[PDB]
């Protein structure tokens, strides 16, 4: 009944997936042991979404994890949920990418690939109905850009009816860690646009402007970045998971949200957020959490949605919540910034209510922007790659891998494409 | 005798199902359980096996398993036979072509199959009661798929249609509208009666006259209930003027493809209200013909009526609803067509309306339900082919339904089938 | 008076076996020890010893000792007479030649002397029940040496046979096919009325009507007594039209050879279902004509009927039964041939279906056993005579055979007289 | 009632044996003593297969134990089980077989084979029925390769009509610790295929491939290569020891298995076979058994059965589990891998089930494959014959015994034509 696939590529893919294990693993009330705790029917009646049922009522996740070095699943398979996945299920090699794309699809995870896919197969064909793919990865870096966008193209090709949905964390200038970010992007980009048939961008620059001004942490840690992730992982599947007033599938999202075949690069955000000093002092209520939502403040992509216009945006509110209310404030909303959403399309806001809100919370939002706003993601990260490939800097990295320089001049026309195609809507 | 087969599909017919056989289990006094604690009254709804357990004479057909899987857990599990709950394997994705040509296909032939299962019980079927959403995947594409098929092995049998509509402001898709109009065909063709309605004209209804500021869908599917078991107690009991099924129509449909009435309910009202107003049969007859009370968000006074069929039930006396009718035609304000002289189809039926215990609802010895025939429903239409024209000069989302074996030209056909009947409602009121 | 000989041969027809005799014991209230607590209802089935104890009327045989031993051990260890549970030493390892020539030709002699410990204690003796598989060596080998001796000692007696015959896809053995064939002038020759049934078939049966999504063979053997349950039940009870054995034949047979109907069985049904469906006698009636409820992969439709025993029991009435059968001539997809006017035989017996306490299927008013000789079971030679066309052109286990005392000119004089019955089905269609 | 008679030949086959007799005495349920100590009925109502009963309630085993020295009668009769066998079923000589098929064949064990034959008298007069013989022995060396084929050749002279049921692990060229073990398994070979009914044919780097990319064994021993040989040789016999939903004798798995009487080199395999860190994980089932017993990693042999087609397969399952769901993945396997089996046989797969499944596991399959692709295995000692005996190497050795040139040259014949009749129905 509607299996998912989940996947986890390099360092930050298999972070932000790990610490989504907590949190699904907590909505499902599962013990990190694998055995069922919970409360509830509701939190039983759907497990088989993301896991399989083992003897002694122990559940396994559908997760396979990968990586081109054995550190990071020895810092998953050790870590607080770190048992609970499938021992036959870690596939790794023994030498790194190097922060390489070319490593990651020609060489290093070339020959890894192989070993992932028939794992993948093996969880797949056990599934009763899949209906998609749930990829996450980073496109800095040489693992989560260059085999996690190897392995798109691999699955793509072997189950092409099925929902490809992709959670990419991607570079931003002010935020960045690696001098070669601008080209493991742009090469990973010019396979997500042709391949998936959902991206949810997501930028480090935003996880630590919610984490600075919104929730006011003082030292927010990458361990408090994957947990604004992983609460949008849970939120957009919800609706496969839980019964509502509205049901939206994946695919009942991407036949709303996808309006030309080639827009489908997202930017999500979550409601409520609050610093834990300012939670006794406002309310949780369908405005409140409507008016946060679609602040430019609240958005998991640096990309200002004030510079572009929405193309469509998905509100999947959770919750025991008034539909007049819940259809009053997408309405509201998109006639008050009647400016920022594009007037060919005659309602702009898909709705979803599902009826049992996260663990703790007494309503939740995750929001879904398709804005045009997003061509500044792909513009800045092309401007940064341009600068380094007019010199040819950092290139007998890659060619020493046997990838062509037309490969490099073929993925930032590619990327430049992308960008015309948001810029020709705004 | 006097059956009437069921069909909700999708989550909008399936959740207005699940309140509409809250309301027939109640008004007929059978237990959740299907057992009857203590004369045919409930056979148009329930069959009877003879271990003396009731068994509804319906199908619930969603091609994702959620809204039904939550009818086969709740309290209500034990009514249904359990087959004659269908459940696909994969969500229609608010696509037309999804329900209709790809997943429809996958699960039509046993759906069909288990209504004939239902039709071999009945000894006179008297029609189809068919709810869904215009706006849906499984509503607009899996209905027009369905009822092709009942059009061609149940062709005399009349099918009553009640759909829910998109709104004018209020919407839960961006798609709503391509799904609406490609339904158009199914409407005109294999239907023969159609009850349009609104969610936002409901929820304006609902702020009115209900004093609940911010409704659900359960209050909503609470209103459309009442209106088809009120349709139907003329079927099911004693009246001083009952109404058949086939009649009905008869005063209704002027014109073989005349068939889209509003509909209307009153009294609408809170019980707090109504201890402080009398509730006369000239009262609730004059309360039909406000803008404020009708369930789409179009203006009657825009329009003119063809007839109406005033469905009296509980305390009314035609004394009363003669000199009640004779104020209406005195008002210049409702303006019927000059080729109807008549106008008034009445009916009284002797069963008030049931309440619903959890309801917002007000016990209230007479109702009446008000289903008419008027020009101003074009309006609906002009709203809705006016959101379409936007998106298809674009092809805005199009490469979806062709991508699942839709003709590209169902798009230009379908719209083009809506402005001849847009062109119909227009042409008659002269 | 009306004594029948149960004979069950193999693993098969004693597992059959372990189902009919649970059966019986509960249908006629016996302890599974032999004695009955408180009419010579029982007399068919069990010879009366003066303890008070019921002894059955039944021979189990086979080859090796696994399953015997198993019956000497379970629950039923007191039931029967212990020299009437046979066994030998050495497998028949699925080689006819090993159950006809080699090993069987030892036991063989012991088997007739129990049957005619028990023939002797019969007054009037009505026919043998003899169970086996198709596929077995034991099965076919044993089955068509005893047969070859019933048929000289006891002429006169109607040998009525029930037998589990390979199926399209499902199978057990590389050289079920062989011994298949080898079997096909046993039942030509020296049977009177042959039941084939197909493990696939009943498969389907259960998934579709028990909803069992895995059933192993107790659930197969729990439908195939059943059916023998209902072929005796006239011979056992009280009824408006009880159907002697023969009077049976006389019906179900058009020509000497023509003697291998279908069977079928209705309601199969869950206790889920069977308090939501009617299970009324025109709807049980009806399951029987469904190519669903064939209990071999063919379809009756790719036929022409010759004759039909509608074996009714429980709760109906002829009144009933004449309305049902006058649907079936008029539904234009079941056809009789031009000869066979009358078409049906009907028996009605008062005595419900006994359910096994243990089992999947549903208590219920109303059973129907339909037996049914169509052209239709061609089909299901022509499949299994393809199977074996492909392995004798190679020889391709021959040797097994050939080493055990067969001829080898046995298998195309099995194959010529398998053509000749399958010739005969076709020739009496026209 | 179906008596084994069991005889084991040389170092190999006395240590497959000596762990075989701990497997099955821990299914009967009978101590190191010999003494019963079983839960259950069903474990001593057929412990005559392979028992005799003896006074005070002790059960003695019917083997015989051969060899041409003393230290492995030593090392079994000091051993974990080693008090169990007869005193006198010890039959053995002082000086060994020099890994030479002439001393075992001709000077060795012809001299003893007088007081081997007259115990395998002694055991199978004693039996109430007789089914057959299981002789446990290795191709390579000189004890079992040509002392164990003198024995087979000896009964099968004196008990022509019983079953002759052989296991014989046998020579590969990356696992190879003789000289002359391509001399020695020609010579044995041409034995084996006129007068075995049924010889499974074992290999150690199969067996070393189980332990390794299945098992995950960081140091597998001859001891754990001995377990999983004694898993199927517990398995075969299962349907004359335990009671069951279809029963299958050895001859009703010969019936089936043997198209052409000759065609007899089985290829053995073993499932539920897991890593012993992932067990908790896995779903024990009859579609998982399946899709590990079917699969090329599994059988005990070098050969790959991608590189030819099945005749037959014999799948014995045991454990309470559907018929439908054996039988639906039985056809399953033989129509979605079509071109895998012969298509002049319509049913390829012959299956069997028990009722009692092996102490400790939920349902097991024991797997019988009968295919072309043996054709490598006789192929690949062939040739290592060949390019020695072309140059006559090391054949003073076995001349010096007596043994003719011309014994070589019929034996090397006689295996060209038993790969040429497995390569003729390819
Ligand atoms: C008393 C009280 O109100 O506690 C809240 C709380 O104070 C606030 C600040 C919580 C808190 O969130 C954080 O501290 C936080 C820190 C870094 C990054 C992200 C969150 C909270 O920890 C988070 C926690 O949320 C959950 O437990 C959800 O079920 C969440 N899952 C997890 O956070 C989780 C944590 C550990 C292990 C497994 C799961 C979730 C989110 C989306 C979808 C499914 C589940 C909640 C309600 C609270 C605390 C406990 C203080 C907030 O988070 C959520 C998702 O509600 C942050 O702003 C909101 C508003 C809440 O008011
Ligand atoms: C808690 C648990 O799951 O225990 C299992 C276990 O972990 C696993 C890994 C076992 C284990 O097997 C091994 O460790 C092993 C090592 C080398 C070679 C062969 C086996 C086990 O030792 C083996 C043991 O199996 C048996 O005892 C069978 O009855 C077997 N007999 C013996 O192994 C045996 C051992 C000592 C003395 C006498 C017999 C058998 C097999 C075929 C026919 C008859 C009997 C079992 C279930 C387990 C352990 C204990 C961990 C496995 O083996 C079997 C036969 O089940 C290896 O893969 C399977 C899957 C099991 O899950
Ligand atoms: N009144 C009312 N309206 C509902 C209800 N459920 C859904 N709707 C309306 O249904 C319309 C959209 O149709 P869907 O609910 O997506 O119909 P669907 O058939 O389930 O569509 P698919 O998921 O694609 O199969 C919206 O405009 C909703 O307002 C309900 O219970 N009551
Ligand atoms: N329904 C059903 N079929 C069975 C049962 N037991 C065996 N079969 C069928 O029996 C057929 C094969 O015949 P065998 O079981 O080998 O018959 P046998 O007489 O015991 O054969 P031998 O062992 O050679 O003596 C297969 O097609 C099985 O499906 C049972 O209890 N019920
Ligand atoms: N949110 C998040 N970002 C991370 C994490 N680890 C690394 N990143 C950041 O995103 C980039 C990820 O690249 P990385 O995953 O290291 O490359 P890879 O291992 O080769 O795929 C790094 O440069 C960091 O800036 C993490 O745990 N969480
Ligand atoms: N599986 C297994 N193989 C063995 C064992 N001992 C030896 N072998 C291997 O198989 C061959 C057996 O030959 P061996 O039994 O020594 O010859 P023999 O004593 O003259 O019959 C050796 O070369 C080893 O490679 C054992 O305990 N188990
Ligand atoms: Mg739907
Ligand atoms: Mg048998």
């Amino acid at each position: 009944m509607r299996e998912i696939v989940h996947i986890q590529a390099g360092q930050c893919g298999n972070q932000i997936g790990a610490k989504f294990w907590e949190v699904i693993s907590d909505e499902h009330g599962i013990d990190p042991t694998g055995s069922y705790h919970g409360d509830s029917d509701l939190q039983l009646e759907r497990i088989n979404v993301y896991y399989n049922e083992a003897a002694g009522n122990k559940y396994v996740p559908r997760a396979i994890l990968v990586d081109l070095e054995p550190g990071t699943m020895d810092s998953v398979r050790s870590g607080p949920f770190g048992q609970i996945f499938r021992p036959d299920n870690f596939v790794f090699g023994q030498s790194g990418a190097g922060n390489n794309w070319a490593k990651g699809h020609y060489t290093e995870g070339a020959e890894l690939v192989d070993s992932v896919l028939d794992v993948v197969r093996k969880e797949s064909e056990s599934c009763d109905c899949l209906q998609g793919f749930q990829l996450t990865h980073s496109l800095g870096g040489g693992t989560g850009s260059g085999m996690g966008t190897l392995l798109i193209s691999k699955i793509r090709e072997e189950y092409p009816d099925r929902i490809m949905n992709t959670f990419s964390v991607m570079p931003s200038p002010k935020v960045s860690d690696t001098v070669v970010e601008p080209y493991n992007a742009t090469l990973s980009v010019h396979q997500l646009v042709e391949n998936t048939d959902e991206t949810y961008s997501i930028d480090n620059e935003a996880l630590y402007d919610i984490c600075f001004r919104t929730l006011k942490l003082t030292t927010p840690t990458y361990g408090d970045l994957n947990h604004l992730v992983s609460a949008t992982m849970s939120g957009v599947t919800t609706c496969l998971r839980f019964p509502g007033q509205l049901n939206a599938d994946l695919r009942k999202l991407a036949v709303n949200m996808v309006p030309f075949p080639r827009l489908h690069f997202f930017m999500p955000g979550f409601a409520p957020l609050t610093s834990r000093g300012s939670q006794q002092y406002r309310a949780l209520t369908v405005p409140e959490l409507t008016q946060q939502m679609f602040d430019s403040k609240n958005m998991m992509a640096a990309c200002d949605p004030r510079h572009g216009r929405y193309l469509t945006v998905a509100a999947i509110f959770r919750g025991r919540m008034s539909m007049k209310e819940v259809d009053e404030q997408m309405l509201n909303v998109q006639n008050k910034n009647s400016s920022y959403f594009v007037e060919w399309i005659p309602n702009n806001v898909k709705t979803a209510v599902c009826d049992i809100p996260p663990r703790g919370l007494k309503m939740s939002a995750t929001f879904i922007g398709n804005s045009t706003a997003i061509q500044e993601l792909f513009k800045r990260i092309s401007e940064q790659f341009t600068a380094m490939f007019r010199r040819k800097a950092f290139l007998h990295w890659y060619t020493g891998e046997g990838m062509d320089e037309m490969e490099f001049t073929e993925a930032e026309s590619n990327m430049n494409d992308l960008v015309s195609e948001y810029q020709q809507y705004q | 005798m006097r059956e009437c087969i069921s069909i909700h599909v999708g989550q909008a017919g399936v959740q207005i199902g699940n309140a509409c056989w809250e309301l027939y289990c109640l008004e007929h006094g059978i237990q959740p359980d299907g057992q009857m604690p203590s004369d045919d009254s409930f056979n148009t709804f329930f069959s009877e096996t003879g271990a003396g357990k009731h068994v509804p004479r319906a199908v619930f057909v969603d091609l994702e398993p959620t809204v039904i899987d939550e009818v086969r857990t709740g309290t209500y599990r034990q009514l249904f036979h359990p087959e004659q709950l269908i459940t696909g394997k994969e969500d229609a994705a608010n696509n037309y072509a999804r329900g209709h040509y790809t997943i429809g296909k996958e699960i039509i032939d046993l759906v069909l199959d288990r209504i004939r299962k239902l039709a071999d019980q009945c000894t006179g079927l008297q029609g189809f009661l068919v709810f869904h959403s215009f706006g849906g995947g499984t509503g607009s594409g899996f209905t027009s798929l369905l009822m092709e098929r009942l059009s061609v092995d149940y062709g005399k049998k009349s099918k009553l249609e009640f759909s829910i509509y998109p709104a004018p402001q209020v919407s839960t898709a961006v798609v709503e509208p391509y799904n609406s109009i490609l339904t158009t065909h199914t409407t005109l063709e294999h239907s023969d009666c159609a009850f349009m309605v609104d969610n936002e004209a409901i929820y304006d209804i609902c702020r009115r006259n209900l004093d609940i500021e911010r409704p659900t869908y359960t209050n909503l599917n609470r209103l459309i209930s009442q209106i088809v078991s009120s349709i139907t107690a003329s079927l099911r009991f004693d009246g001083a003027l009952n109404v058949d099924l086939t009649e009905f129509q008869t005063n209704l449909v002027p014109y073989p493809r005349i068939h889209f009435p509003l509909a209307t309910y009153a009294p609408v009202i809170s019980a707090e209200k109504a201890y402080h107003e009398q509730l006369s049969v000239a009262e609730i007859t004059n309360a039909c013909f406000e803008p404020a009370n009708q369930m789409v968000k179009c203006d009657p006074r825009h329009g003119k009526y063809m007839a109406c069929c005033l469905l009296y039930r509980g305390d009314v006396v035609p004394k009363d609803v003669n000199a009640a009718i004779a104020t209406i035609k005195t008002k210049r304000s409702i303006q019927f067509v000059d080729w109807c002289p008549t106008g008034f189809k009445v009916g009284i039926n002797y069963q008030p309306p049931t309440v619903v215990p959890g309801g917002d609802l007000a016990k209230v010895q007479r109702a009446v339900c008000m289903l008419s025939n008027t020009t101003a429903i074009a309006e609906a239409w002009a709203r809705l082919d006016h959101k379409f024209d936007l998106m298809y000069a674009k092809r805005a989302f199009v490469h979806w339904y062709v991508g699942e074996g839709m003709e590209e030209g169902e798009f230009s056909e379908a719209r083009e089938d809506m402005a001849a009947l847009e062109k119909d409602y227009e042409e008659v009121g002269v």
